[PDB]
């Protein structure tokens, strides 16, 4: 759609066969006549090496759409590759919650033995003192 | 005279129409505010007595149209008036559409808006923002509304929108309450830190420092480092970080202040670098006093440091008495 | 800046400027101006800087600085029996 | 002669009191993320420590009546420091129990 | 279910403070 040298919409696109990029024929021709090189990569290129854009041959194409079978298959990659990252958000957050639950239930199991002894000791002090 | 004639008004209609032609004549004299304003209030008053007579809103619209023909903020008070009776008429939105027709045509009507938005609350948010397109008390009030609805963060935004307007004067009047409140809310470091940063462009330093100490500390001390009362504070917070800095602080302090440097130096060498501190006590006592003489005499007496240095000291202080007496 | 910018060339010229900028500092970093003034007076006339530097030292740690500048037999005898003594030893010796 | 210093100190003291209330409100509520159920508290009892946490949940949330608002920071810090004293081998027994609850 | 444990954890350490008071009140009465 654009020419990489000028930045205009090229009215005669010709693609080079050393640095794959669509140049405008009239612009690239002058670049070759200046010095036999490709403007981007600075690799050697002649005018015969450059090739105009063409209809493929005899197989008829249709424009790139959502229906087209290959475009539909690359779509289903995007679906699954995104859903695979959705699983990491829940696998990583699960490893924090279960790690905080493990330390929480351990502090609960370490503390409730001290609640059981104070309920013993404060009632034993009431059982002892009241009898005297 | 039109008022006394109005008091005299049996052909009241004649006196009123005569007041209208009188408006036609007096208008030439007006080439306006209170003249046009009373002219409108009186015309609409004529349509009000007409309304009592069931004689009126249409002619009131006509006189109001004449107010449109008037040739300004007081005229906006007139629009505010036609709108006022128009809402008192029983068509609230219809008049608002008209004042809106004027402002869209484009300010005086806004005082009527404050007269209206104040009770329009009893959604209202855009109704309020319409004022912002065209008054700090009003601002804090509105933020207090959202606070009552507890939108919290939205409310803080309002204080963002106020301060971009009023600059370092009124903005302070907003900003002191905005700080006290937002710190009260979240109580994340970087956001509030930045907020004080924006803020900074005296009490602000104190709020900010109060924040830093309890949420980096040295950084805060650097901020205080960045007037006598201010010097006194820093020294206090530095003492809170431990004793050693405070003696250090005074040296900064020196550049009534000598009483404070003496106040710090007193427990400095007095509890005692210590030689530099005692010599500093001499430098300060000599810096600018009979109690200080009692101090140096106490320092001499403390030794179980010589009558000679002591008499030399009293001699130097006497020399200070000489330089002082020499002063005009 | 203009007072400090006045170049110190030789000894008395820099010591003359030390009188100017010190009075300017006095009337209006109080310690660093005193330290740069101490180096200007010490780095000078060397015979007259003993009476010039020390005369504005009591106005400006104190015991050690005075002993180095003042540095004679009678002065040590007078000391053993503190700013006035260093002044007596500076003008005489 | 203080001026705008008592106002700054009163704002600093009012700032300190808000920092004590928000932190000591609740550990779970202050960190990150229920319907009122007196019948669930009645059904769970039908044992005493379970009823104490149930009334504690109904109080903080405020068919739901509020009342409890008098039960401070210093007594909780000494309570937390005392329980920490009572509590390699402890790390493996917590990792094994976490795998059992995961299964 | 982790959040339900955190409420019981902090609710229990409030209940220990009252139980320590009942023990402190008992130790004063035993001394008398």
């Amino acid at each position: 759609l654009i020419c990489s040298i000028s930045n205009e919409v090229p009215e005669h696109p010709c693609v080079s066969p050393v640095s794959n990029h669509v140049y405008e024929r009239r612009l690239i021709e002058k670049y070759i006549a200046e010095n036999g090189t490709d403007p981007i990569n600075n690799q050697p290129l002649s005018e015969e090496q450059l090739i105009d854009i063409k209809v493929a041959h005899p197989i008829r194409p249709k424009p790139p759409s959502a229906t087209s079978i290959p475009a539909i298959l690359k779509a289903l990659q995007d679906e699954w590759d995104a859903v695979m990252l959705h699983s990491f958000t829940l696998r990583q957050q699960l490893q924090t919650t279960r790690q905080e639950l493990s330390h929480a239930l351990y502090q609960h199991d370490a503390a409730c033995r001290v609640i059981a002894r104070l309920t013993k000791e404060v009632t034993a002090a009431r059982e002892a003192l009241a009898t005297l | 005279v039109d008022d006394l004639a109005s008091v005299w008004c049996c052909g009241e209609l004649e006196l009123r129409h005569e007041n209208y032609d009188e408006a036609l004549r007096l208008l030439r004299k007006a080439t306006l505010p209170a003249r046009r304003a009373e002219y409108f209030d009186g015309s609409e008053p004529v349509q009000n007595r007409v309304y009592k007579s069931l004689k009126w809103s249409m002619l009131a619209d006509l006189e109001e149209s004449l107010g449109t023909f008037q040739s300004y903020d007081r005229i906006l008070d007139l629009r505010i008036a036609t709108p006022q009776i128009v809402i008192n008429y029983a068509f609230l939105e219809e008049h608002k559409y008209f004042e809106e027709s004027f402002k869209a045509y484009e300010s005086l009507f806004k005082w009527p808006n404050v007269s209206d938005i104040w009770s329009t609350y009893l959604g209202g948010r855009k109704l309020e923002r319409a004022r912002d397109l065209f008054l700090d008390g009003c601002p804090p009030k509105y933020a207090k509304t959202l606070y009552l609805l507890y939108a919290q963060l939205e409310e803080e935004w309002g204080l963002a929108r106020h301060a971009m307007a009023v600059y370092e004067r009124a903005t302070r009047a907003v900003e002191p309450a905005q700080q006290y409140d937002m710190f009260n809310i979240y109580i994340a470091e970087i956001y509030g830190v930045t907020h004080t940063r924006g803020i900074y462009q005296h009490a602000r330093e104190m709020c900010l420092r109060f924040a830093d100490m309890e949420c980096g500390e040295i950084d805060r001390a650097r901020a205080i480092y960045s007037t006598w009362k201010d010097f006194e504070v820093r020294h206090g917070n530095e003492d809170t970080i431990k004793e050693m800095l405070r003696i250090r602080r005074s040296v900064q302090a020196t550049y009534f202040m000598a009483s404070q440097m003496l106040k710090v130096s007193g427990s400095a060498t007095g509890t005692v670098a210590p030689g530099q501190s005692g010599m500093d006590d001499m430098k300060l006592l000599e810096q600018r006093l009979a109690a200080e003489a009692e101090r140096d005499q106490p320092l001499r007496a403390q030794s179980k440091l010589f009558v000679r240095s002591d008499a030399s000291r009293e001699e130097l202080a006497e020399l200070a008495q000489q330089v002082n007496p020499e002063e005009i | 800046a203009n007072p400090h910018n006045y170049d110190a060339w030789f000894d008395y010229l820099r010591l003359v400027e030390s009188d100017a900028e010190a009075e300017a500092v006095r009337e209006v970093n109080v310690p660093p101006i005193q330290e740069k003034r101490h180096w200007k007076r010490y780095i000078y006339w060397i015979n007259y800087a003993l009476y010039e530097e020390l005369e504005a030292k009591d106005p400006e740690q104190a015991s050690l600085e005075l002993i180095p500048h003042k540095k004679a037999k009678m002065w040590i005898l007078y000391a053993q029996f503190r700013a006035l003594g260093t002044s007596i030893g500076k003008c005489p010796k | 002669e203080e001026r705008e210093i008592d106002d700054t100190y009163i704002e600093d003291a009012a700032d300190v009191d808000a920092r004590k209330q928000a932190i000591r409100d609740a550990e779970r509520v202050k960190e990150m993320k229920a319907v009122q159920k007196d019948l669930p508290r009645p059904s769970e009892v039908n044992l005493r420590p379970l009823n104490v946490e149930p009334p504690l949940t109904d109080l903080q949330k405020s068919t739901m009546l509020h009342y409890d608002l008098l039960h401070e920071p210093s007594g909780n810090k000494k309570g937390k420091t005392v329980g920490f004293g009572t509590n390699t081998y402890l790390e493996h027994n917590p990792y094994e129990k976490f795998s059992k609850e995961e299964l």
